[PDB]
RNA sequence: AUGCGA
């Protein structure tokens, strides 16, 4: 779960090489379906990612 | 749901019955019929109630300050003489009754 | 991103056979009892729903 | 998630009419003169009559919520679909509702326009026995977000006023 | 640079911890309602809440039937037992018993060893003989009660960071916590209805008592210093009777309003009448309901023509109950109910202060009847307070002594009721009734 | 517009006592004071008797401490006050039927 | 509990330049931004690795029951 | 009994509450949130009221809701005007504030009712004694701290933050409204951005999550216990992670994201985990 | 003393029986002895009055705002 | 005036379907009697017992 | 103060043995688990986890 | 009686001047009563702002005051003798007090002003230009 | 039985 109380179970491991790849070179340790924001209006989440992204930066 | 299927209970929270009103039938006669039917409480009619109670008996004088007779006559379409019909013979009636059962309550 | 200690993937549980409480002789109650689980009164209903009496029974 | 510039000013111009909505619609369930002033004695004693009774107090909280939430039916109306800072396809949260893969029309106005009228069994926010609906209100206050109406919205957050009602 | 991290800060504390004072103080003031509140049981004004406690509870006594051959039905056998002080120390072990040397016992012990952390619980108990002539001072081990960490009885209570490291510990260990059998407890702290303070509520439940009551009614719950409550209703009957509820041994009891008042303090009617209505003549309302309360209880009682009377009413009818027997008269139970059921937030001798209080609320559940003044609400935040972990903790506590005292009292009437072997004078005696009662009321 | 003090009488003389609505007494009831001459301040008490009840009344020492009451008597035409520090007293009046009691137990 | 040997996200062995990175935050007063450039943390799956850690077992390390103390 | 009432504004928190059958009976104290103690100072209090113009309750002989009662803690102690009912309310709170009426402890509870057409019984209800459950609000006239407590509080104009503090209404102001919220609340970033549900659901979530529960494990014997081995530092966090130093006791991980669907796996209530990063220990626990 | 319909003892403020019931041109106290359905003797009168709200009513609605 | 079992007649406003008044009451046999305005055959009701009492 | 239970309290209520061990039983032959999602299985099967 | 041990006897008392100036309803003469917090010293005054009927705002040792003045709780222009504020006239160190009057019709005396010394406070106003800061 | 997961 991320602080946002959106949990979800792990419905598999994907293999790093069919993970989806960024042109920085990474691929996501974790993706989380887009559908699930629009009913919970988690959006809380939205700005924590991009904080993490910067505050990473 | 509950109150048909489970209880099927003869008694209804909030019984209603619908009436079909004939395509002749005004709205405003429907107005009319609908303060007709409507019940009509004692109370809902009464403005003041003033007991001066003295005592060489025990004195009640019940003074009973209604609205205007326009004003219960335009609500409730009712006159000043449903008041006294239903006053000297109701209203007394039962009040004399119960002042019976606070003297019972007495002894 | 935090990881909830509930790893419900853990708590599955099979038994194709166990011990029986003896006054019954049914499945006995638990995962840690290899119990079985409970066909309730609304799995009753919904097998008979079904015309499954075969499966019911 | 976000709107236009124009989109915005849309929004904040609507949203700038509720402010004669609360009071307005307080002085015509209190039943008083158009205009009457926000601090007329007698428009505080007739609200606290209101107060005392639940049944008046259900006529004030149905009618302000019927006039507020015609201030939100307008703002997502004029916002929404047009005011969007990217449209349909190239919006991915617009397509999730409209195709009804996930969402609402109801949720994409709710992060993009506004939260509207938090409701409560049916009506608007508790009042405590002061005349208060929240400690930082003065007794009665005819404010529509005193009643519980929330401007703010998901996308850009919520006063804490406003969070305690949607909470 | 709005929330830096506090990086080579932390790794500094890491490794080397705070040696004389914990940072984030809001960790330690987040626990500090559960640990002062148990603090509070130990230490404070007197002695601490415990102490006010075993004040309170007083004496309970016994007469062996003080044959002597007013001899006859003043016995002559007075024997009053009580508790003066109760002390807490903090958890020791000494094994092969006594004959060793002791050690300070700690929660990491406790925890390794998957057993309570229990303090040796003592209280000095007092013999007393024929009112006085003869005193006797004990002081008894209770068995272990169970310590709340980092409280004043627990050896945590004041080490440094490093010490408690030093100790097996989590450097930071809030505590307010109970190691039971090894499980950590706490006691989930209650909201209960705010103390000394009249609360008008309108309750289906009062109609539900009987006959001629409304909903309305005053809902006081008076707590004493050592905070023991004792919930005191007032009732407006459809009659214009006023019905004082209280609870004793958890049976619920009814009085007439206008007897307490007799009760509390020498006063004429027209005392009481201008105490509820005062300047407020001019309520028809007030002035006949209140002519129904005060005639109705001169209807009632012709002959309860003084305070004194009324006391030995009280008192006689509920001497029964009180567990106060020949021990006292009625004026002496009747007294004594009084200072131990109406309004205890008031305390002894507050009798006058009881009398202004109770006419206060007399007159506020006449407003609440009229509809002068709206309702309160029990549920709402506004009206309630807090019933901590540790407060829970000495009540419970100066129950426990007071059933203690009731089990010697028990132990005597069995003893005397089959043998009458010995006198209450016997220090033989004394060890003999304290060695035949359980007194482990650590466990 | 003030109006002026004249004299002021320090030493007790006068009381103020409270009553129930209605008290009245015989034209001789005669009020027996007191002086509990306790450390800083004198404590007062009142005591008297009729040929019924008798009436004792007591200030409440810890509103006393608190609050102190005084009297004076003005004239307007002289613009002169004679003050007074008088005690109030809160008295209750028992009476010879109020003072029997039943026995010491049932 | 201790620094991870590899970034989860890229997979750079990054363990090794844990303390390095304390000295560079201590010794030179640099500030972490700058002191995870100087390590070559380019990415942010690697700059996340070494900026967020927390490293607990200095804190564990004190309970040590194998030394009197 | 389980609605939220505004009553509890800074003293119970309106998202800590639990999900299920005890919905709104377990509530959470907010973070800022004190417990009364003791009492004190209640003994020369009635010196000071006196001196306020406070008549003596066996002098004043007046009782009724057309008058003001001057109580502490349930012990009346005299009777004023409803107008000096408001004037000792305030120059009382004047002299709590001040530090020059040591009789008056800083702590104590103000309740004054004002007269209400049909409303809460008139009266100055003041109170000291324990189990009180009393808040920090900035008082203006001295902007100096006062402590508040439920009671009073509802008859009290506090400004939620110093740009919307009314001319002549607010009385005091919120030092920070996340005095309102509870501490996991609080640790929830951007709380004030989700659907209140979402905040509560995280609240459970946090509270039911897998993390480092202590460092003296090898001193304890729990039944269970579950430790997260890779635990790191939030990069978005609140100021009160470090005000309560939750950093010593670090819960989760920070991870690299993508909220997208792309896999076919990812619907609904289910997540894909990188498995090299699994390989490599993410979230690995015992 | 005389209020509304009670009277108190003048001497002793006690709710002396009522003079509308005493087998005398002259009742006494219960707690003293006083003279008084011989004295002065009342004229016990209330101006009793509805609380202006056991009567609702839409005409009352009207007459409300 | 009551008509037994019967408090109040209310007009609301005509929707999908023929003008007709809803009473917060059940009492056939006194529409029975108002037959000069309503179509009787066209009385409807909540209440099951009161229907099976008089309409089977 | 908590009476053991006799053949009537064993029969009814909630349990009922008709309810509880009559009406509806544990069962061999059967398994529980927290489910996953899959779209490369059919529609109508299910993935059984080799244990 | 003469109870307590902790008292004395009285042994001091001084004449009330009651009718050297009296007439009967002739001399609108008047008796006060105020109250004094024990904080201020009677015996210093010189003069009584009482005559500010309402403003009676006092100074006392630079303290600033207010003398409530109130007609209600005993003079009430409504009911005969509402107060039990009895007053109680002595006359000599070897009498007892005596019930106040005017003439011998038993009927008690009432103080035709009632006045109250009252504490005033600070109560300093709200800098809203430094508070209410953006 | 308490808490709790769905
Ligand atoms: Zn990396
Ligand atoms: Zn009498």
């Amino acid at each position: 779960s991320s602080r946002h109380g959106q949990k979800g179970v792990c419905s598999r491991k994907w293999p790093t090489i069919d993970m989806p790849f960024s042109e920085t070179g990474i691929q996501p340790d974790i993706i989380i379906n887009p559908h699930a924001f629009p009913s919970r209006m988690t959006i809380g989440m939205f700005v924590e990612s991009l904080a993490g992204k910067a505050g990473a930066l | 749901l509950r109150e048909i299927v489970m209880t099927a209970s003869a008694a209804i929270k909030t019984p209603q019955m619908t009436l079909p009103i004939w395509n002749d039938v005004s709205d405003e006669q429907a107005d009319t019929f609908c303060k007709s039917i409507s019940k009509v409480l004692l109370s809902e009619v009464i403005d003041k109630v003033i007991v001066t109670e003295t005592t060489a008996a025990r004195s009640y004088v019940i003074h009973m300050r209604f609205f205007d007779n326009n004003e219960y006559s335009e609500e409730y379409d009712v006159s000043k003489e449903e008041l006294q019909n239903v006053i000297s013979n109701q209203f007394i009636h039962l009040l004399e009754a119960a002042i019976v059962k606070e003297i019972k309550k007495q002894k | 991103y935090q990881r909830l200690r509930h790893m419900v993937n853990d708590k599955f549980q099979v038994r194709s056979t166990g011990p029986v409480n003896s006054l019954t002789m049914q499945p006995v109650k638990g995962r840690k009892r290899h119990g079985g689980i409970r066909v309730g009164e609304m799995e009753r209903d919904a097998l008979i729903g079904h015309g499954t009496s075969f499966l019911l029974q | 998630l976000r709107l236009t510039a124009e989109g915005n000013k849309w929004r904040t111009d609507i949203l700038k009419t509720s402010v004669d909505t609360g009071r307005e619609a307080a002085a015509e369930v209190t039943n008083l003169d158009k205009d009457t002033p926000a601090d007329d004695p007698e428009l505080l004693k007739r609200l606290q009559e209101i107060l005392r009774d639940n049944n008046k107090s259900g006529i004030l909280d149905a009618v302000t919520s019927s006039k507020v939430n015609a201030i939100t039916s307008q703002v997502v109306s004029k916002c929404v679909p047009d005011g969007t800072m990217k449209k349909f396809p190239c919006n991915s949260m617009q397509a999730m509702a409209l195709s009804g893969a996930k969402g609402s029309n109801v949720n994409v106005s709710q992060i993009m326009c506004l939260l509207g009228q938090q409701a409560l069994e049916g009506r608007r926010v508790p009042v405590m026995v002061s005349g208060k609906t929240l400690p930082s209100f003065k007794p009665y206050e005819t404010d529509a977000m005193a009643g519980g109406y929330v401007k703010g919205r998901f996308y850009s957050g919520i006063k804490p006023q406003e969070y305690y009602f949607h909470c | 640079r709005t929330a830096d991290f506090r990086t080579l800060e932390r790794e500094s504390r890491f490794i080397n911890p705070p040696k004389d004072k914990s940072a984030f103080p809001l960790l330690q003031e987040a626990v500090q309602p559960h640990i002062g509140s148990f603090n509070a049981l130990t230490e404070g004004p007197d002695g601490g809440l415990l102490n006010l406690g075993v004040k309170d509870i007083g004496e309970k006594v016994i007469f062996d039937g003080k044959p002597l051959n007013s001899n006859s039905g003043y016995l002559g056998n007075k024997l009053s037992v009580s508790v003066e002080q109760v002390s807490i120390a903090k958890p020791m072990s000494n094994d092969g018993v006594s004959s060793a040397v002791e050690r300070k016992v700690y929660p990491s012990e406790s925890r390794q060893r998957l057993t309570s952390y229990r303090g040796k619980l003592l209280l000095k108990l007092k013999w007393s003989v024929n009112n006085g002539e003869e005193n006797l001072f004990e002081v008894r081990d209770c068995g272990g009660l169970p310590v709340m960490l980092q409280s004043n009885r627990c050896h945590l209570n004041k080490m440094s960071p490093y010490e408690l490291v030093q100790h097996k510990e989590e450097s930071d260990e809030i505590g307010g916590y109970f190691i039971v059998n090894g499980i950590e407890k706490l006691i989930r702290m209650l909201i209960v209805q705010r103390r000394n303070h009249p609360m008008a509520i309108i309750r289906p439940s009062f109609a539900n008592r009987g006959a001629s009551y409304s909903h309305y009614g005053i809902q006081i719950r008076s707590v004493r210093p050592d905070q023991t409550s004792q919930t005191n209703v007032l009732h407006y009957l459809n009659d214009g009777q006023v019905t004082f509820r209280f609870s004793w041994r958890k049976n619920e009891y009814l009085v007439p309003v206008v007897m307490i008042l007799k009760a509390l303090c020498h006063t004429s009617d027209r005392e009481i009448f201008d105490g509820i209505i005062g300047n407020d003549v001019k309520d028809s309302f007030l002035t006949d309901r209140l002519e129904l309360l005060l005639r109705g209880f001169k209807k009632r009682y012709p002959h309860l023509q003084n305070r004194t009377q009324v006391l030995q009413y009280l008192g006689d009818k509920f001497r029964v109950v009180f567990q106060a027997s020949p021990d006292q008269s009625d004026l002496e139970v009747g007294q004594e109910v009084l200072d131990r059921i109406v309004l205890v937030h008031l305390g002894k001798d507050g009798s006058q202060d009881k009398f202004r209080m109770l006419l206060f609320m007399i007159r506020k559940l006449y407003s609440l009847v009229a509809g002068e003044c709206s309702p309160d609400n029990p549920d709402a935040t506004q009206h309630q307070e807090v019933l901590l972990g540790g407060f829970l903790y000495g009540m419970i506590l100066k129950e426990k002594i007071d059933e203690y005292l009731q089990n010697i009292i028990a132990q005597v009437r069995m003893d005397i009721n089959r043998g009458m072997a010995i006198n209450f004078k016997d220090k033989r005696y004394m060890s003999r009734v304290l060695m035949r009662v359980n007194e482990n009321i650590g466990s | 517009s003030e109006i002026e003090i004249e004299s002021v009488q320090d030493q007790p003389s006068v009381a103020v006592g409270s009553f129930f609505k209605g008290f009245r007494a015989p034209s001789d009831t005669t009020f027996d004071l007191y002086k509990k001459k306790k450390s800083e301040k004198d404590e007062f008490v009142l005591h008297g008797e009729n040929e019924r009840l008798e009436y004792e009344g007591y200030t409440d020492s810890s509103s006393q401490a608190s609050n102190q009451y005084v009297v004076g008597l003005f004239n307007p035409e002289k613009k002169s006050i004679q003050l007074y520090k008088a005690p109030v007293l809160v008295s209750k009046v028992v009476s010879k039927s109020s003072k029997n009691l039943r026995g010491p137990k049932i | 509990m201790i620094v991870p040997v590899r970034c989860f996200s890229c997979g750079k062995v990054v363990g090794d330049k844990w303390e390095s990175y304390l000295n560079l935050l201590q010794e030179d007063e640099l500030d972490e931004g700058t002191a995870l450039s100087r390590l070559g943390l380019k990415r942010y799956c690697c700059r996340r690795m070494i900026l967020t850690h927390v490293d607990l077992i200095e804190k564990f390390l004190r309970y040590n029951p194998l030394e009197k103390r | 009994v389980r609605k939220l009432l505004p009553e509890s504004w800074g003293f119970l928190c309106p998202v800590h509450t639990p999900d299920g059958s005890p919905c709104g009976l377990l509530n959470h104290f907010a973070h800022k949130c004190r417990i009364s103690t003791q009492q004190s100072d209640v003994s020369r209090i009635p010196s000071i009221l006196y001196s306020l113009g406070v008549a003596p309750a066996s002098h004043t002989f007046a009782a009724g809701p057309s008058l003001c009662c001057v109580q502490i803690d349930g012990k009346i102690i005299g009777w004023v005007s409803h107008e000096q009912g408001k004037i000792i309310a305030d120059t009382l709170r004047y002299w709590k504030v001040e530090g020059k009426t040591p009789g008056l402890p800083i702590d104590l509870e103000i309740g004054y009712v004002p007269p209400s057409t049909r409303g809460q019984y008139p009266g100055l209800y003041l109170f000291g004694g324990h189990s009180r459950m009393l808040r920090p609000v900035r008082y203006l006239p001295l902007d100096k701290e006062d402590i508040v407590g439920p009671f009073e509080q509802v008859y009290m104009n506090i400004a939620v933050t110093p740009q919307e503090i009314q001319n002549n209404v607010h009385t005091h102001v919120e030092f920070t409204p996340t005095n309102i919220l509870s501490i996991l609340a609080n640790l929830t970033p951007f709380s004030d951005f989700n659907q209140s549900p979402r905040n509560m659901y995280q609240c459970q979530m946090g509270k039911q999550t897998m993390g480092t529960p202590g460092v003296a494990l090898c001193h304890r014997s729990d039944n269970k216990l579950y430790r997260l081995q890779t635990g790191q530092t939030p990069i978005v966090k609140a100021n009160l992670y470090d005000d309560y130093g939750m950093d010593n006791f670090p819960n989760g991980f920070n991870a690299v994201v993508a909220v997208i669907s792309y896999t076919g796996y990812d619907m609904d209530d289910a997540m894909i985990i990188n498995k090299s990063a699994d390989e490599r220990g993410f979230g690995y626990g015992t | 003393s005389v209020v509304g319909s009670l009277i108190f003892c003048l001497d002793c403020g006690d709710l002396l029986e009522n003079p509308n019931a005493v087998l005398g041109s002259n009742v006494e106290c219960s707690q003293c002895k006083a003279i008084y359905p011989k004295s002065q003797f009342s004229n016990l009168k209330v101006v009793t009055t509805t609380a202006d709200d056991a009567f609702p009513s839409s005409l009352r609605a009207k007459k409300s705002v | 005036r009551q008509i037994p079992h019967i408090d109040r007649c209310v007009h609301p406003e005509p929707e999908n379907g023929k003008r007709v008044l809803v009473t917060e009451g059940v009492n056939f046999q006194a529409m029975w009697d108002q037959e000069a305005f309503i179509d009787v055959d066209g009385i409807t009701s909540n209440d099951v017992a009161a229907v099976l009492k008089t309409y089977g | 103060k908590v009476p053991i239970p006799g053949v009537k309290q064993a029969l009814e209520k909630k349990e009922g043995l008709f309810r509880k061990h009559m009406m509806g039983k544990r069962v061999n032959y059967a398994a529980r688990s927290v489910i996953s999602p899959d779209p490369n299985i059919e529609t109508n099967e299910i993935g059984v986890p080799p244990v | 009686f003469s109870i307590p041990d902790g008292f004395k006897k009285c042994k001091h008392l001084k004449n009330f001047p009651l009718n050297g100036d009296n007439k009967k309803k002739a001399k609108q003469q008047q008796v006060w009563l105020i109250k004094f917090p024990s904080n201020v010293d009677i015996s210093k005054l010189k003069s009584l702002p009482v005559d500010f009927e309402s403003s009676t705002t006092m100074t006392i040792d630079k303290h600033d005051y207010k003398i409530m003045d109130d007609t209600d709780i005993e003079s009430s222009l409504t009911q005969d003798n509402l107060s039990n504020m009895t007053l109680l006239v002595p006359s000599e160190s070897k009498e007892s007090l005596k019930i106040a009057s005017t003439a011998k019709d038993n009927a008690p005396l009432q103080f035709d002003k009632v006045f109250s010394v009252s504490e005033t406070a600070k109560i300093p106003a709200i800098d809203y230009s430094k508070v209410r800061v953006p």
